[PDB]
């Protein structure tokens, strides 16, 4: 058998930064539409190839719903 | 003795109020960029490079 796959994996010298470096234009991508429906300033995103957290600070205090509707 | 009528009272109250116990949840509160953060004086701190 022989599958069409046109995508990355690793094998090879680039898939390291080059995974981390996807990763971070897509989390920087999305983290512009949260704003749409939340003020905070972003202070840290951290990538390591296939892994990813982004740390955010908000105008007010913390709540439940807000978590929840995030995360949605 | 048990007086009915003189024993009667009216007893006065508000009507329908709600009591906050909390009282800065209701304030959101941000602050200025902390390399132009200022004192007393109107000169910046943390200024010498």
């Amino acid at each position: 058998k022989k599958i069409q796959y046109g995508a990355v994996a690793s094998g090879e010298k680039q898939t390291k930064a080059a995974n981390s470096i996807a990763n971070l234009a897509l989390i920087k991508t999305v983290l512009s539409r949260i704003s749409n429906k939340y003020s905070f300033a972003t202070k840290i995103i951290r990538v390591d190839g296939d892994d990813n957290y982004a740390v955010l600070q908000f105008n007010t205090e913390v709540t439940k719903q807000m978590v929840q509707d995030v995360s949605n | 003795q048990f007086d009915f009528r003189a024993s009667m009272h009216m007893l006065t109250s508000n009507l329908t109020f709600t009591v906050y116990s909390d009282l800065l949840a209701f304030v959101s509160a941000d602050t200025v960029e902390p390399i132009n953060a200022v004192a007393f004086d109107n000169m910046r701190i943390m200024n010498e490079l």
